[PDB]
């Protein structure tokens, strides 16, 4: 059988509209997408063994992103305008694991994603690490693709 | 074509099955009316089951109908034979057929039943009458001695002076505890295939009153207070025989009638008169007997374990449980625990090294019973207060 | 075969006929040998497809469902036998009679447990063999040993044989012990072997390849009888 | 002094009324029986300095059983027509300790107990270990007996 | 007594509608069936010592699944349609432990199965991990069958 996918290894392109140039930027901790369906549990009045199920309304996580303090690129820009208020833009991110060549397995495809909260690392006097800083984005749609599914 | 589908009319009979209660379950051992098996017991369910079996008219037949129309549940009927006639030759075959061996071979052999009564001893009312009813009550106060949980109903006959012959007689202690009579015969509303009206021994209504009243209340109330319902009168009353309150003899129980109210059963004690001991009063030896059917039941489900002690204490944790329950239902008397009941298996406290080697397990059960309120003893005092 | 020494234990019939009751116990019981390796069990069925099925095969029916979920030392009676129904009904002052002495066996059924076999006696009333779970013990236990010493024959006749043979039967019993079979609240107590030269045999009896091995071991009788004492007193 | 009971030897008998035979099961690992009387505080107007407790209500626990996927018992089976809603039988539950030889110290003696709850271990690939499912009763009466009260 | 039984080998089969052939797909981490019959408590006015539970209605758990992140199965192809909305199609599922030999020891037999939620493993640059998904059913009912119950 194929040998399973790991998990430190990964690309993300963003395409905002006010910028002419999508960029890539390389990052330490992509969360995690998550997508619920949110079912609703019917009781029926004669039927007292079996449960019912109903499929309502697809709820889609949030991604949550961690890099060090590094020179300004143009997505630390970016979130420093919206979460000044001066644009309210959002992306396209494309986000995609890499095999040993450099061949993309799986590719997960956010759309209108928008830069929600910044949140900083600890500045301590004995610390010994680098400045982490956390972004995270609520997108609207999702769509996973890639031959490892 | 072949087939027409719809609606008919007929009136067989769906019935019913398993009323339990084997403790109240009536027996009776008339003779077969005028296909069932000459010995076996008959389950017979309603009074249309009763009428389809042994027809509508006889004295097995009016006393079935007297059954369920006092509101019994079901009944068993111990068929003996299509007697002779001449009913003074029928009434010393009767007894002589009940003194056979073969009986007690149908009466342990049956456990579906328990209350043996004979109605057709009414008949010797007609007709030695004294010497007859001696051996008529004696021959049903050894087979229920006899058998492990059975309960005899007997009756007097009505000329008093003949029914103080019949209480003033010897019954062992043994043999009274477990057996009663009530004395005033039923005059019922069934006609005689003429104006006049049948008259039927008190017994096939006491039996429907003590099944129901045991079904409704619990077998630990009584079963007196019960209105008969197809009763006109009993053909006698108390007030015009002072004979029978000789307290010189085996208790007896009045059947009378009220003026606000009908035909009343006024009684629960049985023969035994004995004023401390306590297998008088019906419900008494009835209930104990109900105790005694249950405990049994749980007791040979731990029968062939082995005699070490976790399975005795595997029967005191099951006992213990179901009679508490019984005690906070209201069976047993006592405003705490350690008053209504007691358990006490153990190697040296009921068994011993050698009874535990003969493969015995014995276990004690003491209970607390409840007295009936036969007598109020009203009194008034007046408080003068200025 | 049991003169010949196989381990069996047979299981016999009743009448087919209707026993009376002032037929007596000893001439009823005289077909049957006195051997402890035997029980009887008399009333036959009336199969629900109107057959009648020989009371020997209740009897067996209820070996294989307790030899399962209790094992061969607890008695075959209480666990009931499904799709049978006996064909006469049969009292407890019947079944007194016919308990000491040979033991007949009855075939009861009740409400609730239904017709389950209702006593577990073998042919002889003594004080060893009396109760179908002491000889079916030592029955499996006699088969299970010499299963066991099989592998150990044409060894040679020495010291270092002899406590390997008591050694892999102290691993049986220490076994059987421990889930039930055995009665006895400490090793010493439930079972012994024992093998020597001055104890079980001589040097004159190892010279013709004899080894004699003798194992003593208690078991679990069952209980047969319940008394409840009741005492009541009304009011009080 | 007379030695403290262990807490490592116990039997439990059940006593159903769909089953004939008593049944006899060896568990792992029976939770505790918790029995609470429920007090409530009372605030009279001129007293600030006792308090006031006044008895309700007895409330019992539950008994939580854990053993492991063995063959099917007579209380396995039982639980899946009570848990199909086949049968809404209870049992009287009689558990008791062990001393040295064979005795019953303590006994304690449940009354119309119902199952209520099945759940079962998990399943996992790296994990070197037995299958446990645990049993769940409510009863209604409990009458502890015994000698080591 | 018999071996009780372990909790690593385990298969578990589907069959959806959509799809013509039955599938067994190979999990990690199957997390456990539960079973509640959601008793409430009743108080008399008159009995203040023992308990009154009245059984109400049997509430099914949920199945968890877990594996890596392999090539695209026709399961994880089917949850794609049914959390993007293009069909609310469910199975039919059959989970069985294997003994020694091969041979089904337990089934568990799980009916009109939904696929109701999806959860992706954390993208790390240091992890040293396979990328594990986790999967999420809701089922009608469920029937326990096999000789270890």
């Amino acid at each position: 059988m194929s040998t399973p996918a790991v998990s430190h290894r990964f690309l993300v392109n963003f395409l905002f509209n006010n910028i002419p140039n999508p960029f890539d930027i390389a990052f330490q901790r992509i969360s995690g997408l998550s997508r619920t369906l949110e079912v609703s549990q019917h009781r029926e009045g004669g039927e007292n063994v079996r449960n019912l199920w109903l499929a309502e309304q697809v709820n889609h996580g949030s991604l949550v992103l961690e890099r060090g303090v590094m020179n300004a690129s143009p997505l630390t820009l970016q979130f420093d305008r919206v979460l000044r208020r001066e644009s309210t833009q959002w992306a396209n991110v494309v986000i995609m694991l890499l095999n040993e060549l450099s061949l993309p397995v799986t590719t997960w495809t956010l759309s209108h994603a928008l830069p929600v909260r910044w949140q900083m690392g600890d500045l301590d006097a004995g610390s010994n690490q680098v400045l982490i800083n956390t972004l995270e984005l609520r997108y609207q749609d999702m769509r996973m693709l890639g031959v490892k599914l | 074509t072949m087939v027409l589908p719809g609606v008919s009319y007929n009136e067989t009979l769906l019935t019913q099955a398993s009323n339990d209660d084997p403790v109240t379950m009536p027996l009776f051992i008339g003779y077969t009316p005028p296909p069932v098996t000459v010995m076996q017991p008959v389950s017979v369910g309603s009074l249309t089951q009763a009428n389809s079996l042994f027809g509508q008219r006889g004295t097995l037949a009016y006393s079935l109908r007297h059954f369920f129309e006092n509101g019994g549940l079901q009944c068993y009927v111990l068929p003996l034979g299509p007697g002779k006639g001449e009913p003074a030759a029928r009434l010393q075959e009767l007894i002589a057929a009940l003194q056979t061996p073969q009986m007690l071979e149908t009466l342990l052999a049956d456990d579906k039943t328990g209350l043996v009564l004979v109605p057709e001893l009414s008949e010797l009312n007609e007709v030695d009458a004294d010497a007859l009813w001696y051996q008529g009550w004696q021959v049903l106060l050894t087979l229920c001695r006899q058998a492990p949980q059975r309960f005899a109903l007997l009756e007097l006959p009505e000329d008093p002076a003949s029914a103080v012959t019949l209480t003033q007689q010897s019954f062992s202690a043994d043999q009274c505890q477990r057996g009663a009579a009530w004395w005033p015969r039923l005059e019922t509303s069934y006609q005689d295939e003429s104006s006049a009206p049948v008259v039927l021994s008190p017994l096939p209504a006491v039996a429907a009153a003590i099944q129901r009243s045991a079904h409704d209340n619990g077998v630990w109330k009584a079963p007196a207070n019960i209105a008969l319902a197809k009763t006109r009168r009993p053909t006698q009353s108390i007030l015009t025989s002072q004979a029978l309150l000789d307290n010189q003899g085996v208790s007896c129980n009045l059947i009378r009638s009220f003026v606000g109210k009908g035909v009343r059963l006024w009684g629960c004690r049985t023969l035994l008169n004995e004023e401390n001991t306590a297998w008088r009063y019906i419900q008494i030896r009835l209930l104990v007997s109900s105790v005694e059917h249950y405990l049994s039941k749980l007791a040979r489900a731990y029968l062939f374990e082995p005699n070490t002690a976790p399975t005795w204490m595997k029967l005191k944790g099951q006992v213990w449980t179901w009679l508490r329950q019984q005690w906070l239902a209201g069976a047993f008397f006592g405003t705490v625990e350690d008053e209504a009941f007691s358990l006490s298996i153990g190697l040296d406290e009921t068994m011993t090294e050698d009874d535990i080697r003969h493969g015995k397990m014995i276990l004690q059960v003491r209970l607390a019973l409840l007295a009936p309120a036969e007598f109020i003893a009203i009194s008034l005092t007046l408080d003068l207060r200025d | 075969v049991v003169g010949q020494g196989y381990r069996i234990f047979g299981l016999f019939d009743g009448p087919k006929e209707k026993i009376a009751g002032t037929a007596k116990p000893d001439e009823v019981m005289e077909e049957y040998p006195t051997s402890p390796f035997g029980a009887v069990f008399y009333p036959w069925g009336t199969l629900a497809s109107g057959a009648a099925v020989p009371p020997s095969a209740i009897a067996a029916a209820s070996i294989t469902q307790t030899d399962r979920t209790r094992g061969v030392w607890k008695a075959p009676a209480n666990q009931a036998v499904n799709g049978v129904t006996p064909a006469f009904a049969v009292s407890d002052d019947f079944q007194g009679k016919y308990n000491q002495g040979k033991a007949l066996n009855m075939i009861r059924t009740f409400s609730g447990q239904g017709t389950v076999v209702w006593g577990a006696r073998t042919l002889e009333d003594s004080d060893n063999w009396r109760y179908i779970p002491v000889r079916r013990l030592f029955n499996a236990v006699e088969r299970d040993i010499q299963k066991s010493l099989n592998k150990l024959v044409f060894e040679p006749n020495s010291q270092p044989t002899w406590q390997r043979v008591k050694a892999a039967v102290d691993s049986y019993l220490h076994s059987l012990w421990q889930q039930g079979a055995l009665a006895g609240n400490t090793p010493a107590d439930a079972w012994f072997v024992q093998v020597g030269k001055d104890l079980t045999m001589t040097q004159e009896e190892i010279n013709q390849g004899k080894m004699i091995i003798k194992i003593g071991l208690a078991a679990v009788r069952p209980a047969e009888f319940i008394i409840l004492q009741f005492s009541q007193d009304i009011a009080q």
